[PDB]
RNA sequence: ACCGAUAGUGAACCAGUACCGUGAGGGAAAGGUGAAAAGCACCCCGGAAGGGGAGUGAAAUAGAACCUGAAACCGUGUGCU
RNA sequence: UGAGUAGCGAAAGACGGGUGAGAAUCCCGUCCACCGAUUGACUAAGGUUUCCAGAGGAAGGCUCGUCCGCUCUGGGUUAGU
């Protein structure tokens, strides 16, 4: 129930490969500039 | 769980007080072996 | 040319404020503020603040145009790190590390 | 149905709280999941209003809560009352729908979906 | 002696408002008794003092980056005068 | 033809002191800005912290301030694969 | 290194206002519920300023904090019975 033995730095950077976040939507806004969420509420409401 | 050490006031100073080392011979040792030390606590 | 800015003891783990900095490496000053308001992390609203602080520099001590910049570089270093105890079953100890975090950002228009 | 982690006492109890605050200010921001429950529970209070038979307003009584709204020009009713009132004359032609969902952002303590259910 | 008694006076929001009566707070000596304040008041100021609450305060702990220590105690005195006034500037 | 901050006294600094034990008793860690504070006026981002300029200085050496290696460790960018 | 893994130790919370750079967590309001010979009200042993007000949470409080029986800066205990 114990490490046999330590982990490289190779070994530990292969297991985080899948390991990170995923780009949102971000849909254009017709009339505010900024960006806004799809399908929430705001001055684009999604396009 | 009762744990030990049940604290005291007057037992405190009626054992470890200053006058009682100053009773016999033996507590008077003590006094003078914490003095040469240099504690700044003597009792 | 070149305008960068450092925010030095910043209380977070550098694990995890790595992964926020692995989506605005090589994107422009515009979308990566937009994908900084829509990511739901701890570290959005601390690195939008340093990122803002950068396009001023250029912007002021460069007079750079702020409309054609774009994220060179973006890494964080590690920092002083604080110790702390906390109980555990018997009579020992476990030992707790409160990580810092060295932010840095560099704009430029990819221009020598 | 969805049960919302919490206990079949619990869960019936809240229900009953959203749907009263959906009556007093008919504009209440929460949860998604709370949103999508409470959506079918305002709805059917609605119809019984509709009637205004005796047995729907005893049948209404056993949801609605006890509390006091406050007017203009110090006028106070109880959230029975102004079910079997106002509300009832407002929608009389429309057949379905009443509440609506409206998608906000995330929270900063947890991420948490929150909406705004409020009345068409 | 009858002077060494009295150290200095108490301005407060306390002492202000038990000023509207005839009462008084001044800080005496931590070895005198009521007594001996109200025959060292009424021998300074020539007034009569009608009664004297007297009350120990402890040490009080401080500290200001690797510095410890303690206050020195103090012995509040509240006079009650029967008829007249201090000029308290 | 003693030591030079893990050495030399337990103690070069807040030492028989933080702390530990009912008590006798046990007992640490921690030195260095510059020749002179001349210790960053003033402007910009920010709630602040922190930064970018501008200034003092032979040199930021800037108040986790001489030098700053690693067995380390943690990263960013690239030539071959 | 194990690893973003195990764990985060007592009652049921709902919404509306308010403040603020920032609110599931702070303040006010209305519901709702739990203890109910006690998670109530006293006195003693013990602790020794934790008590009150106004400023800050920059570190600490197992998350957040504009606060946390709460930690850093002013004041409070009156006897012939």
């Amino acid at each position: 129930a114990v490490p046999k033995r330590r982990t490289s730095k190779t070994r530990k950077n292969k297991r985080r490969t899948h390991f990170k976040i995923s780009v949102p939507g971000m849909t254009e806004c017709p009339n505010c500039g900024e960006y806004k969420l799809s399908h929430r509420v705001c001055k684009n409401c999604g396009s | 769980v009762k744990r030990t050490y049940q604290p005291n006031k007057r037992k405190h100073s009626k054992v470890h007080g200053f006058r009682k080392r100053m009773s016999t011979k033996n507590g008077r040792k003590v006094l003078a072996r914490r003095r040469r030390k240099g504690r700044k606590v003597l009792s | 040319m070149e305008a960068k800015a450092v925010a030095r003891t910043i209380r977070i783990a550098p694990r995890k404020v790595r992964l926020v900095l692995d989506l605005i490496r090589g994107k422009n000053a515009a979308e990566a503020i937009a994908i900084l308001k829509l990511t739901n992390k701890a570290s959005s609203p601390v690195i939008e603040k340093v990122l803002m602080s950068a396009l001023a520099n250029a912007e002021h001590n460069y007079d750079m145009n702020t409309d054609e910049l774009v994220v060179k570089e973006a890494y964080a270093n590690e920092g002083p790190t604080l110790k702390r105890f906390r109980p555990r079953a018997q009579g020992r100890a476990s030992a707790i590390n409160k990580r810092t975090s060295h932010i840095t950002i560099v704009v430029s228009d990819g221009k020598e | 149905y969805r049960k919302l982690g919490r206990t079949s006492d619990q869960r019936k109890a809240m229900l009953r709280d959203l749907a009263t605050s959906l009556i007093i200010s008919e504009r209440i921001e929460t949860t998604e999941a709370r949103a999508k429950e409470v959506r079918s529970v305002v709805e059917k209070l609605i119809t019984l209003g509709k009637k205004g038979d005796l047995a729907s307003r005893r049948n209404a009584a056993k949801t609605l809560r006890n509390v006091e709204i406050l007017n203009e020009d110090e006028t106070t009713q109880t959230a029975l009352q102004k079910l079997f009132g106002e509300i009832a004359e407002r929608y009389t032609e429309r057949q379905g729908g009443y509440t609506r969902i409206l998608k906000q952002g995330p929270r900063r303590g947890d991420g948490a979906e929150s909406v705004i259910i409020e009345l068409v | 002696e009858a002077r060494d008694i009295l150290k200095r006076p108490v301005i407060t929001e306390k002492s202000s408002e038990a000023m509207a009566e005839d009462k008084y707070t001044f800080d005496v000596d931590t070895r005198v008794n009521k007594t001996q304040v109200k025959m060292a008041v009424e021998e300074i100021f020539n007034v009569k003092v009608a009664s004297v609450n007297i009350m120990n305060y402890k040490p009080k702990k401080k500290r200001m980056g690797r510095y410890q220590g303690y206050t020195n105690k103090r012995r509040k005195a509240i006079v009650t005068l029967k008829e007249g006034s201090i000029d308290l500037f």
